[PDB]
RNA sequence: GCUUUUAGUGGGCCAUUUUUGGUAAGCAGAACUGGCGAUGCGGGAUGAACCGAACGUAGAGUUAAGGUGCCGGAAUACACG
RNA sequence: UGAUAUGAUGCCCUGACGAGUAGGCAGGCGUGGAGGUCAGUGACGAAGCCUAGACCGUAAGGUCGGGUCGAACGGCCUCUA
RNA sequence: UUGGCGGAAAGGCCUUGGGUGCUUGCUGGCGAAUUGCAAUGUCAUUUUGCGUGGGGAUAAAUCAUUUGUAUACGACUUAGA
């Protein structure tokens, strides 16, 4: 458990998780951001599309020298790339947590990717050789992935507060004077 | 409850902060003079930071009161709390932050036993 | 006192009814500025012309785009004059500045509506007769604003129509006179000439 | 001990009032508030209005009439800073001005008594009204500053 | 009646100020049809309200009021000083004010 | 220079129409059908 | 009135007036006083030295130097050119 | 200084003053440990940590609430670094 | 409702006819209080949302594919029931 800020229902959820995981921490927040609130069935579509190229994951905050494409277009941007590693494993969580819904006991057509978040994991060290004798790192940047999946429900009906009004001598003698004027 | 005490002036209610306290992480907002030659604080320049002075002192006559009126007293347990026995008007208790809530409940119902004022009575509460 | 004050241009100089006008701005009244392709600048008109030039070199050396804008219709030369007397970069400046509308003509809703003109700013009342003048129609066509022909036919058709609706009142302010004419020597006009009125 | 003690208490005693000199006298109003005189109500409900004032109570406020047979206002204080005292006159002398005071006010519907002294003084203000023109008229209309009007060129 | 207005219109102009410096505790008012300081000195400590409007109601009103009142004449020209209980907020400068006379000595 | 008004043709061919659409094979080919009613009533607000 | 003891300092600079060398210099060097350094505030748009005035925290009033067409508080004041 | 009520380093009356580098001096705030004390606080939660939550002090800082946590720690009178 | 004028940013102005309402032009009758001696003592228009009920009309764009009159990538230019 402990897991992000959640403000779900955790009796009509499901989770999953991914720890110290070798894939890129930028590419995998685009990614986990592309699908944050989505229906879950819509979530699998689209990352089946994006492995496809036929849409992409929009890269809005670690974004900087990336190319154009025309595949961002549905989305106002013009920066996009398809993070294929990122996206295998966003939709292996995916799976995991849509598992955990079925042995939950939770109906699958109303599931929304309700809570993902990402992470960064302890690095993992190399060296490179660099000129004139340097040693300079080579660190892969890995991630903790965790997604919360959870049922969406109905209204958000009334019965909340209903603010006991205080008003003055000359605002309630002039509340009566209307009410005895007209109706 | 208290006595007839005059109205509470303080003269700065704002916390004197440091200079380039909000600019760093390291500089902490606890009060430090600054000591540049060219610093336009020391210098007091218009437009920076007011300085801690002596003018700003409260008046002696409302000096150390609370807003009701009294004085705080910190409490460890019924024998310290007796001290205000005779003094409820001018001083009120404040149970310390680590008396247990075992002894918290005691406290309290000695202090309205004597009408000493605590100023924290919701502290520990099994509510 | 009144919610939208209307403002005839023509025999006014730029300066001083810019002044008033940014002062008015500031207070709160919205101001419209009409026929302002006919006010006025103290000075001869190639002195003035000069003072556009001088003004006409300043840009910025590496892009031009970016520099002073040469703004040459009579509208925008008294805005500028205006703007330059309200301080423009702030939030009070910018919305005593939305508070103004500068037209040259008098163009629908503003020319059924009452025109005032600013006696601190008339050319009659604050220049010495024999001093010459600057009419800022002419210098702005000279320094390439483009639409003098065009105001010239639409405020003659206005001031035809305008003549026209004169006509008509005065005819009928004749008639009311007339008609208050029998009024008098009553007992109630009398009365209210006894009491002031 | 968490705090050790003052080594000093202050006295609990508290302190006697000094002897002051601030005596009481009675308030002189300002000349255009004469008993008699047509008041304009700047404030409260009845605003605007058009009204006379018959009597200076002792807790310096004014006794009025805005007489309910022409204005609606009855007998009622107010305040004189929240009057203009205009320079139209009714003469006062026949009515029974003499019973009301401050206690007469307390607030402790309406008692008939209240409804009745209305009704008597009134018969005596619209007897002394009704013999000049136009001014029971002049009590029926509100006041208002009318586009132009500068009140501190302007004659009440 | 059309017309129902006890107070003279006016007008916030500004705080009283050096070129460089304000003073936020004391603004300026011009008031309308006041054109000296002469005419100005009837409305000496006449009370000013400031009439504003929100979303959220209070105390049964959307209209809230900063109260205040007419100290001293300003100029040759008619504007007037003015203190307030809270101070006026800047935002309003130019904004309408009520000038009332409920204390009109008249 | 201000356009005040534009007035078309009755009949347009599919080499204009062609000229409206990004999409011209999709469409259900709408380009101008509600203004040739107005042709319809005997030219009253084609003339106007 | 008197005494002891000890810190820092021992690079200075500007302004009026006197004045030397220099064609002069925001130059080099003197004399007397006042400042800056060490000093914030109002004015001179801006500026170490100029003008005004030296500073506990605040309120009211009055001014200094400087100003009052607008930015900008305050006369598009009056008078003779 | 006269007790039978508590600060004579006190309390009270009165007047004037308050800029400040280098620098001097004074009164305090805080930390590690030591002697005494409050027969002090504490597994019914010590210390720590977090907290656009509250209170006191001109300030150094002190106090309280809530969360987290699990074994020790403070007030006062002095000593010491 | 009859007709007319107004394209500068017309989006407003003038006119015909009857209906319904008010009239302080003049004369009356009744009501008002107690909001307590002031508290703006709430009367404007600005946008959005939702069910209700009455008319009305039933699209495109982007990605993917394609062309190269275009092109670093986007963009552009075409084509595809």
């Amino acid at each position: 458990a402990r897991y992000g800020a959640t403000s779900t229902n955790p009796a009509k959820s499901a989770s999953a998780r991914g720890s110290y995981l070798r894939v890129s921490f930028k590419n995998t927040r685009e990614t986990a951001q592309a699908i944050n609130g989505w229906e879950l069935t819509k979530a699998q579509k689209y990352l089946e599309q994006v492995l496809d190229h036929q849409r992409a994951i929009p890269f809005r905050r670690f974004n900087s020298s990336i190319g154009r494409t025309a595949q961002g277009k549905e989305f106002g941007v013009t920066k996009a790339r398809w993070p294929a590693k990122s996206v295998k494993f966003v939709q292996g969580l995916l799976q995991n947590a849509a598992a955990n819904a079925e042995a939950k006991g939770l109906d699958a057509t109303k599931l929304y990717v309700s809570h993902i978040q990402v992470n960064q994991a302890p690095k993992q060290r190399r060296r490179t050789y660099r000129a004139h004798g340097r040693i300079n790192k080579y660190e892969s940047s890995p991630s903790h992935i965790e997604l919360v999946v959870t049922e969406k429900e109905e209204a958000v009906a009334k019965a909340a507060e209903k603010k006991v009004v205080r008003l003055t001598s000359r605002q309630r003698g002039r509340i009566a004077a209307q009410k005895r004027i007209a109706a | 409850a208290s006595l007839p005490h005059p109205k509470i002036v303080k003269k700065h209610t704002k916390k004197f902060k440091r200079h380039h306290s909000d600019r760093y992480h390291r500089v902490a907002e606890n009060w430090r003079k600054q000591k540049g030659i060219d610093s336009v604080v020391r210098r007091r320049f218009r437009g920076n930071i007011s300085q801690p002075k002596i003018g700003y002192g409260s008046n002696k006559k409302t000096k150390f009161l609370s807003p009701s009126g009294h004085k705080t007293f910190l409490v460890a347990n019924v024998k310290d709390l007796e001290t205000l026995t005779m003094h409820t008007k001018t001083y009120a208790a404040e149970i310390a932050h680590n008396i247990s809530a075992k002894n918290r409940v005691v406290i309290l119902a000695r202090a309205k036993a004597l009408g000493i004022k605590v100023t924290n009575p919701k502290g520990r509460l099994a509510l | 006192v009144e919610p939208v004050v209307v403002i005839d241009g023509k025999g006014h100089l730029v300066g001083r009814l810019a002044s008033v006008v940014a002062k008015q701005l500031l207070n709160g009244q919205k101001i419209v500025v009409v026929r302002a392709e006919e006010l006025n600048i103290s000075g001869e008109f190639f002195r003035n012309k000069l003072k556009y030039h001088d003004f006409l070199r300043k840009a910025t050396a590496f892009n031009k785009t970016r520099g002073p804008f040469h703004f040459r219709a009579p509208s925008r030369i008294f805005y500028k004059a205006l703007r330059g007397m309200v301080s423009h970069k702030t939030a009070r400046g910018k919305a005593a500045l939305e508070r103004l509308k500068v037209f040259e003509g008098i163009p629908p809703p503003y020319d059924k509506k009452k025109r005032v003109v600013v006696p601190q700013a008339l050319r009659v009342l604050r220049l010495k007769p024999g001093r010459k003048y600057t009419t800022l129609g002419k210098l702005s066509t000279s320094v390439g604003w483009k639409y003098e022909d065009v105001v010239a036919k639409l405020e003659a058709k206005r001031k035809v129509s305008s003549a026209e609706y004169y006509a008509k009142k005065r005819a009928f302010t004749k008639k009311v006179a007339s008609a208050n004419a029998t009024a008098a020597e009553s007992d109630v006009a009398k009365q209210l000439a006894a009491l002031g009125y | 001990s968490a705090q050790k003690a003052p080594k000093w208490y202050p006295s609990e005693d508290v302190a006697a009032l000094k002897k002051t000199r601030k005596a009481a006298r009675p308030q002189k109003l300002r000349a255009s508030l004469v008993p008699g005189t047509v008041l304009i109500l700047l404030a409260g409900r009845f605003r605007g209005k058009r009204v006379v004032y018959l009597k200076h109570l002792e807790d310096n406020t004014l006794l009025i009439s805005g007489p309910f047979k022409v204005n609606g206002v009855p007998l009622r204080r107010v305040n004189a800073r929240y009057v203009i005292a205009t320079s139209t006159k009714v003469s006062v002398e026949g009515v029974n001005v003499e019973k009301f005071n401050v206690e007469y006010f307390a607030k402790e519907e309406i008692k008939a008594e209240r409804v009745e002294d209305q009704k008597v003084v009134d018969k005596a203000l619209i007897a002394e009204i009704k013999k000049t023109p136009l001014l029971k008229q002049y009590l029926s209309a509100s006041f208002s500053l009318k586009n132009g009007d500068k009140p501190h060129m302007l004659k009440f | 009646a059309e017309s129902h207005r006890l107070y003279v219109k006016g007008k916030h102009l500004s705080y009283q100020r050096s070129k460089r410096v304000n003073n936020p505790n004391v603004s300026l008012i011009k008031i309308e049809g006041v054109a000296t300081p002469q005419d100005a000195q009837f409305y000496l400590g006449k009370r000013i309200a400031y009439v504003y409007r929100a979303s959220k109601e209070v105390r049964g009103s959307k209209i809230r009021v900063m109260w205040g009142k007419v100290t001293r004449t300003h100029g040759n020209s008619g504007v007037v000083r003015a203190t307030f209980r809270n101070n006026l907020p800047a935002k309003t400068f130019g904004a309408s004010v009520r000038i009332f006379l409920y204390p009109s000595n008249i | 220079l201000r356009s005040l008004t534009t007035v078309w043709a009755e009949h347009l061919s599919d080499e204009v129409k062609r000229r409206f659409y990004k999409n011209w094979y999709k469409s259900k080919k709408k380009a101008f059908t509600k203004y040739s009613a107005k042709y319809a009533q005997d030219g009253a607000g084609i003339e106007r």
